């Protein structure tokens, strides 16, 4: 449970590592929308955060 | 238009690069995964153009 | 005689039509030393035919 519209719960954009393969082709997916890059391609455009 | 050029449609996903000079006419609900989804909609089921 | 005109049972919307004069025919064909031979070889690059 997070916060609302108001004060939406954000995780800085601060150093972590991850692995866009695997948790972006998750099964349960219903609605996934991308704007300025294609939502068929997530992996191949990545920063320090 | 003021209500818009909704007349020409472009393409954001395909199984592989296609070699130059190649067209293709047919438009099919994709499937992209192990399960068959043919159907209408589902995981990465959508219309093509 | 040549029935059925029309191969294809039904043809949508046709890209190109194209017609012209036929090959180097020959009329029936004397049994020993046949005058028709075809050979042909098919061949594309990058669209080209
Ligand atoms: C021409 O059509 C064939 C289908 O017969 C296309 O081949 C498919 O390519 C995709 C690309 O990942 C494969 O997943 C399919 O398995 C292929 N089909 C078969 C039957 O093997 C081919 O890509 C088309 N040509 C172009 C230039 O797109
Ligand atoms: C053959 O050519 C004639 C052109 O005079 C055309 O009208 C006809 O439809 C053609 N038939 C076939 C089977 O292509």
């Amino acid at each position: 449970r997070f916060a609302s519209v108001y004060a939406w719960n954000r995780k800085r954009i601060s150093n972590c590592v991850a692995d866009y393969s695997v948790l972006y082709n998750l099964a349960p997916f219903f609605t996934f929308k991308c704007y300025g890059v294609s939502p068929t391609k997530l992996n191949d455009l990545c920063f320090t955060n | 238009k003021v209500s818009g050029n909704y007349n020409y449609l472009y393409r954001l996903f395909r199984k592989s690069n296609l070699k130059p000079f190649e067209r293709d006419i047919s438009t099919e609900i994709y499937q992209a995964g192990n399960k068959p989804c043919n159907g209408v909609a589902g995981f990465n089921c959508y219309f093509p153009l | 005689m040549e029935s059925e005109f029309r191969v294809y049972s039904s043809a949508n919307n046709c890209t190109f039509e194209y017609v012209s004069q036929p090959f180097l025919m020959d009329l029936e064909g004397k049994q020993g030393n046949f005058k028709n031979l075809r050979e042909f070889v098919f061949k594309n690059i990058d669209g080209y035919f």
